[PDB]
């Protein structure tokens, strides 16, 4: 069980760690988060009390280094940093734990939620979507645009999700225009899975990462990507059975975790109605259809 | 974006553009079977592709053999239309290719967009105008070539005959749409108007009769009256 210490908390802020969150008051004696489960990526995220604008945060994996948070009064945010001195770090953590200045990652033992949301998400793939190679952790905020959003403006601060565009030469074989547009199996299986992602695990990892960026930072481009990757599968007549069954599990836990009060903005009515009721896979997503119909029957 | 009354003069500027109307591509007669069910029989159709500035009409005849063994023919017809328009563009010299293609039905937008991906600089546009191009098969010489076709065929016409020697393309288009609207609203009466006088004939190389300027004013008035007459008969006014 690993630890992310905080140097201090000089400004009032709501701090998220994965699907949990807690409020810290201005100059409260808060020195970090302990008991973080090893084996998963994690995200530590922030919303300042005095300016809700720019929810931002850091994706990290405690197996890759010792990370801590320190407020920067010049740039006005909580920054993640790596401590290379292992003995310095162990000594800082132990002192803060002894003084009980840390919140405990509050995982219920029965609860597989975070695993289910990050099953296919790997740090190495996050760091290719979010390019900042001198850090082992990845910064994401509310306003960062995607490579596709920029094509339709700073490239170093972009989310390099895989571009999906149903009306593009990549998606449409010359001479198979009608076939490929109405049945996207070629695009899914040859172009995307065999060609770009290599396997369904990397595809699901990007899908899951896009969802989590939408939920945690209100990143519109991330939501656009999440929906595009669902639609591409649902609009394919030929999908491996194991992918459909896994997709149903992935989406079920995403819909289950979504704050009820942000359904209006996080869920695209067209995509979901198409996917659940018109698409080739309208009958393949039983768990997802059931939770959507009982939780968000308005959208449908 | 879409083409409407506000930007109507754009049709007659010097940027090459084509209207595409797919309403006569897939044509059927519905009939009873011996067992008392219903079946369709396809008949030859056509794509109506028109340059409104010059009157050049690219009439691609759709022979019933293209439907043989195919399913979901109303959907296929839109994609076949887009395929044939794309093939026409590719067949034209670069300096004759359109800069815009305006589809008369919004359901042609995605099929044509997808078929024209190789031409990102050609705009594919809808229109808010209700154009009467479905009535093209009320023009006897066009109906005749479509029905006689035994194989796929493209036939080129000028739908304005020689009108542009005497009038502008704005006026020619207005005349054409009035004629077609009349043929669409009451075909029998419209054709009566157009031929009632045997001394005015259709030249071998034309589609419409050889009316003088003064005779066109009379004809045009008679077509407006017909459209108004039918509008009253319809709504009881
Ligand atoms: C505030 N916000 N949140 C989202 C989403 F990520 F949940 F999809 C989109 C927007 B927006 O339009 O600015």
């Amino acid at each position: 069980m690993n630890t992310v210490p905080f140097t201090s908390a000089p400004i009032e802020v709501t701090i998220g760690i994965d699907q949990y969150s807690f409020n810290v008051k201005e100059n409260q004696p808060f020195h970090g988060i302990k008991d973080i489960p090893i084996g998963h990526v994690h995200v530590i995220h922030f919303q300042h009390a005095d300016n809700s604008s720019m929810r931002y945060g850091y994706w990290f994996d405690c197996r890759m280094g010792n990370f801590y948070i320190q407020y920067d009064p010049k740039d006005g945010l909580y920054k993640m940093m790596e401590e290379r001195d292992g003995a310095k770090f162990e000594n800082i953590v132990h002192n803060f734990k002894e003084r009980q200045m840390m919140v405990s990652y509050p995982k219920i033992d029965e609860d597989d939620t975070w695993y289910n949301l990050t099953e296919f998400v790997q740090m190495d793939k996050i760091r290719k979507i979010v390019r900042k190679d001198e850090n082992q952790f990845s910064y994401v905020d509310s306003s960062m645009t995607t490579v596709q959003e920029n094509e339709l403006s700073d490239p170093a601060h972009s989310l390099n999700y895989t571009v999906i565009n149903f009306k593009s030469r990549e998606a449409i074989r010359p001479g198979h225009e009608m076939e490929d547009f109405l049945d996207k199996s070629y695009y899914l299986n040859t172009v995307m899975l065999q060609g770009i992602f290599k396997n369904s695990s990397n595809y699901f990892g990007e899908l899951q990462f896009a969802f989590l960026n939408a939920m945690f930072f209100g990143n519109y481009g991330s939501s656009l990507q999440w929906h595009a990757m669902i639609e591409l599968i649902c609009s394919s007549a030929t999908v491996p059975k194991h992918m459909l069954d896994k997709l149903d599990e992935i989406l079920y836990y995403q819909i289950k975790t979504l704050p009820e009060q942000y359904s209006d903005i996080l869920l695209n009515e067209r995509v979901w109605n198409i996917c659940l009721y018109s698409s080739f896979q309208k009958n393949s997503l039983h768990n997802t259809e059931k939770i959507m119909e009982n939780k968000y029957p308005e959208l449908l | 974006g879409a083409m409407n009354s506000s930007n109507y003069a754009e049709l007659f500027n010097n940027d090459i553009k084509l209207f595409v109307d797919d309403t006569n591509v897939y044509r059927v007669t519905v009939h009873k079977t011996f067992e008392g069910n219903v079946a369709t029989k396809a008949i030859n159709g056509c794509i109506f592709t028109l340059n409104p500035k010059t009157g050049h009409l690219f009439l691609k005849i759709i022979h019933t053999s293209v439907w043989a063994g195919q399913k979901r023919l109303s959907q296929l017809a839109k994609w076949k239309t887009a395929e044939e328009v794309s093939a026409l563009v590719r067949s034209l010299p670069k300096e004759e290719q359109p800069k815009q293609i305006i589809v008369t039905r919004k359901a042609m937008l995605d099929p044509l967009e997808v078929h024209m991906l190789d031409f990102p600089n050609i705009a594919i546009r809808p229109t808010e105008l209700r154009l009467p191009f479905s009535a093209a098969m009320s023009i006897d010489k066009l109906s005749d070539v479509v029905m006689k076709a035994t194989e796929p065929q493209m036939v080129l016409f000028n739908i304005y005959d020689d009108w542009l020697d005497r009038i502008s393309s704005y006026t020619a288009f207005s005349r054409l749409t009035l004629l077609l609207r009349a043929l669409k609203t009451n075909e029998e009466s419209a054709k009566m108007i157009l031929l009632s006088d045997p001394t005015i004939t259709i030249k071998s190389y034309h589609l419409w009769p050889s009316f003088t300027d003064e005779q066109w004013i009379t004809i045009e008035s008679q077509m407006r009256d017909l459209i108004l007459t039918e509008y009253g008969r319809k709504y009881n006014v």
